[PDB]
DNA sequence: CATCCGTGAGTC
DNA sequence: TATAATGGGAGCTGTCACGGATG
């Protein structure tokens, strides 16, 4: 939906590639792990703030 | 500021004397360390 | 309980921080009480005591090992045999891939948490290998492993008056002329941190 | 379910210590376990006779006479036991004291200058602590912390 | 040569 | 002062130009 949404452009497709990680989980996990480091990254605790 | 250290100062010497476990009485310390600064210089760490 | 002057400390440059080499990063996880620092070290002591101590940690990896290694078979055996009590009640062959995968899975846990045990002993025993004056421990666990264990050869200390301590066995004069070696090195940013 | 990934990354935030210093002393509580009703009951116990064993031999040595070699050693492991007991029940219920002294918030005296005094009356609360009434740790608790 | 934190920014 | 009670809560928003430590 990325793709689909976005795609009418050069710069969303070289974003959505240039993308680290993939994954619903580990997209959450990652902005917790940026926002409140110090707390235990629970897939239900950064699914929640 | 004065009255803040004098405070957690005599509150640190009771907690040492309790023989109160490390978790309390490092948080004590630390407030304390907090508090001596914030007198000297405030806003200097942390928020005023 | 002591407790630094912050003029000396938050000021940049942080003149403790260049007094004891120190990160001033470093500093505050050390006076606020945030992660323990290696006062001193008997690094005799450990020498004299460093093969009988090895040994015994290389026993502990191997009966940690032993247990896996163990652990794994018997599971081994019960997913081939639960996989041919699946055959004998005449399951579908791909109700026995459930299974299977489900085994697979399993052993890859018993081995990642046997890997994990591993390599938190792996850690330890790197750390009092190489521990040293100003080390900072900033794992809690670990530190506490580190002093039942190790505990007998090293002083561990935390806070305000940990730094106190640093600056009571400091040398001024070595650590003066040690600087001045690094300025008579032409490498430039050492000797500009150095300067 | 469980990625690797993730295993690695609770260990690297956890390790990271906050530059609030409210948040790094709620950090640090939250690592003991909260008690059982009867795992509380089992500390009570080991307090109880921790701080009996200290009571002897505190008047024994105004007195003079003191334990054999293997009484005396038998008796300290117990008083050991007994103060390490004390800080274990102090350590689990130190959730207690934050709970209620967040409402006391804003009356002229700091947050954390309510939680220890909070827990400075918790110590007291652990010592008169009676486990024959059928009465969790937690009410006899917050009358005291209170 | 360009970022991040700390310290400046008229008087009565 | 014995029912049981167990991890916070407001953020603050429109600078500006610079040196020094870090990249």
């Amino acid at each position: 939906q990325i793709v689909e949404r976005f795609g009418f452009s050069e710069i969303m497709r070289s974003t959505l590639e240039k993308d680290n990680t993939v994954g619903t989980d580990e997209a959450l996990l990652d902005i917790y792990r940026k926002l409140r480091p110090g707390e235990p990254p629970t897939k239900e605790s950064a699914q929640t703030l | 500021l004065y009255r803040r250290v004098i405070n957690r100062n005599n509150r640190l010497k009771r907690l040492i004397d309790l023989g109160a476990p490390e978790i309390i009485v490092n948080n004590e310390k630390r407030m304390l360390q907090e508090s001596v600064d914030a007198l000297f210089d405030n806003g200097r760490r942390g928020r005023p | 309980a002591p407790v630094t002057h912050i003029w000396y400390f938050k000021g940049v440059p942080s003149r403790l921080g260049y007094l004891l080499d120190l990160a001033p990063k470093d500093l505050e996880k050390i006076i606020y009480f945030a992660a323990y620092v290696i006062t001193s070290v008997d690094e005799e002591m450990r020498h004299n005591e460093l093969s009988t101590l090895e040994a015994e940690m290389a026993v502990e990896r191997k009966a940690v090992e032993d247990q896996r290694d163990g652990e794994l078979e018997a599971r081994a055996q019960k997913l081939e045999a639960d996989l041919a009590e699946l055959e004998a009640e005449g399951a579908k062959a791909d109700a026995r891939r459930k299974v299977r995968d489900g085994g697979e899975r399993e052993m890859r846990q018993i081995r990642d948490r046997a890997q994990r045990e591993l390599d938190r002993l792996e850690d330890i025993w790197s750390t009092f290998t190489k521990l040293a004056p100003k080390q900072l421990i900033v794992d809690e666990n670990l530190y506490r492993e580190l002093v039942d264990r190790y505990g007998e050869y090293f002083t561990g200390a935390m806070g305000a008056e940990s730094i106190q301590k640093l600056i009571e066995n400091f040398d001024i004069d070595a650590e003066a002329e040690s600087l001045r070696d690094v300025i008579r090195n032409g490498k430039g940013q050492k000797k500009l941190r150095a300067l | 379910d469980e990625s690797e990934a993730l295993r690695q990354a609770r260990k690297d935030a956890e390790l990271t210590a906050s530059a609030d210093s409210v948040r790094a002393y709620l950090k640090q509580i939250g690592k003991v376990a909260l008690l059982n009703a009867e795992e509380e009951v089992e500390l009570a116990k080991r307090i109880e006779a921790g701080l009996y064993a200290t009571q002897l031999m505190t008047e024994l040595s105004e007195r003079g006479e003191k334990l054999p070699a293997a009484q005396r050693r038998d008796m300290m492991w117990i008083c050991r036991d007994g103060d390490r007991a004390k800080n274990h029940l102090l350590e689990a219920n130190l959730r207690l004291v934050v709970s209620l002294a967040k409402r006391y918030t804003g009356r002229g005296m700091a947050f954390l200058d309510l939680i220890q005094e909070g827990n400075l009356g918790l110590i007291r609360a652990v010592e008169k602590f009676d486990y024959t009434k059928g009465y969790k740790f937690s009410t006899y608790a917050t009358w005291w912390i209170r």
